[PDB]
């Protein structure tokens, strides 16, 4: 039904755009922005570290 | 990408059926001319049973590998909580402990304030 | 000399001897607005040292006797105890509940993470990228091979 | 049923020699690769110490809506990891204000028991 | 009875933009296999 109809589900367009001063549901979302934002930079970090090496031997 | 029994690229890789390992097939023919073995287990193998279809694949790249590198983000937040769960365990406990000693301490706090004040009640009296 | 700094070490204090504050008098002020929290305070601000130091002649011998002291005025115990803490940390686990003025502090927080974090993002990034965005096309273009590869390979085992 | 490091269902379990814990094959392994130790009793552990040791599929309900589901539960786990953890650093922090009082409260001892001592001389004259 | 991918430098994207893809990339393939 996908492919026939050309036109792919929605995902969430929800952590990219937020706002400050918002309510108990933007509360929420920045918390999330921090974890992932966290968890990010500590992603970010193991690719460096190896850096290069890891491509390269791919 | 390597002989596991010379270290070389082999530039003609057959796998075994017996112990699954890429050998050279100029390599592992000889081994298996020499004695019908299999050179890492030593099991029996011959010639015919070393090998060297229509769906096309694509290089392994960051559906499958997205859904195993999940695992490694889940699996790792899971640890993420552990470092948490047995340090609030050890917080909890040293409050434990130290509100206790605080508790104890207090009653001890309200009588010589009682008795110091007490002995300055009696003896400006005098 | 050794010695010396081996009494004055662990004389210094308890809490900051041992492991993990703004000054604040509005605070001291606002509390005492009862003797005990007062005390406590101002000993805090002078071990720390909008913020006046001045107490130092005060915190070994003595200490130990109020300790040996306070020990013998302190299973039963231990359940008393057990129970208080799960009092306690179902407290922690309501106040936790509720919040999920306060708000803002959380958002500014991200501002200095996203403000920090990205910034070293795109510098990880863009020292990546340099590096890698050349090791990309090195690879990418390669993949490109095996789909001529690949066609290649069927019309010839098609005519085969 | 549970594994006592992840809280999962394990699929692959495996229990430790040293303190009888039922761990998950996956998680056991991480924790001795960086420090030879059981994560509950702190025991010198290794991997070979493990001896490798229900399963009921989940059939969520009669697609689209599943993609959005994983979103929100990664979504919620996140906050669920993020308010636990803040939650670890104010606990340790009101309990640094108590360590404090405590120590500040057997100084306030020793000027009260000088004032008794003061009296009991006085007394005795 | 090993590989190496090396996760991209912009490695969110993972939940939203990559997921997406390869769902859209199996979708319309298969579709268009049938077609073939």
């Amino acid at each position: 039904a996908l492919y026939t109809e050309y036109l792919k589900q929605r995902n969430n367009k929800k952590r990219r755009t937020p706002d400050f001063n918002d309510d108990d549901d933007t509360l929420f979302l920045e918390e999330y922005r921090r974890k992932y934002p966290r968890i990010d930079t500590s992603r970010y970090i193991p690719n460096e570290s190896s850096e290069v090496s890891l491509l390269g031997i791919v | 990408m390597l002989c596991a029994i010379s270290g070389k690229v082999p530039r003609r890789p057959v796998l075994s059926p017996k112990s699954r390992t890429i050998f050279e097939k100029s390599l592992l023919e000889q081994y298996v001319k020499d004695t019908g073995n299999d050179p890492i287990t030593n099991e029996p193998l011959s010639i015919e049973e070393i090998v060297e279809s229509a769906q096309q694949a694509s290089l392994t790249e960051s559906i499958p590998n997205l859904l195993t590198s999940l695992q490694n983000e889940w699996d790792a937040i899971m640890l993420e909580n552990f470092k948490l769960r047995s340090t609030l365990d050890s917080l909890t406990k040293k409050l434990s402990t130290v509100m206790y000693e605080r508790d104890a301490a207090k009653l001890v706090a309200a009588q010589l304030l009682m008795e110091k004040n007490e002995d300055s009640k009696d003896l400006p009296k005098s | 000399d050794n010695e010396r700094s081996n009494i004055k070490s662990g004389k210094q204090l308890k809490s900051r001897i041992r492991k993990f504050f703004a000054s604040l008098p509005s605070p001291k002020n606002d509390f005492e607005i009862e003797d005990e929290k007062e005390e406590d305070a101002e000993i805090a601000e002078y071990e720390k040292e909008e913020d006046n130091f001045i107490e130092p002649p005060s915190q070994p011998r003595v200490s130990l006797v109020a300790v040996p002291l306070a020990y013998s005025t302190l299973k039963n115990n231990p359940q008393s105890a057990i129970d208080n803490k799960y009092n306690l940390l179902v407290a922690n686990a309501i106040n936790k509940e509720p919040h999920m003025e306060s708000r803002m502090q959380h958002i500014t927080q991200g501002r200095t993470s996203m403000k920090i974090q990205f910034k070293t993002a795109m510098p990880p990034t863009e020292v990546l990228l340099e590096s890698i965005q050349s090791k990309v096309e090195s690879i990418e273009q390669l993949q490109r091979k095996l789909q001529h590869v690949q066609p290649l390979e069927q019309q010839n085992n098609e005519m085969c």
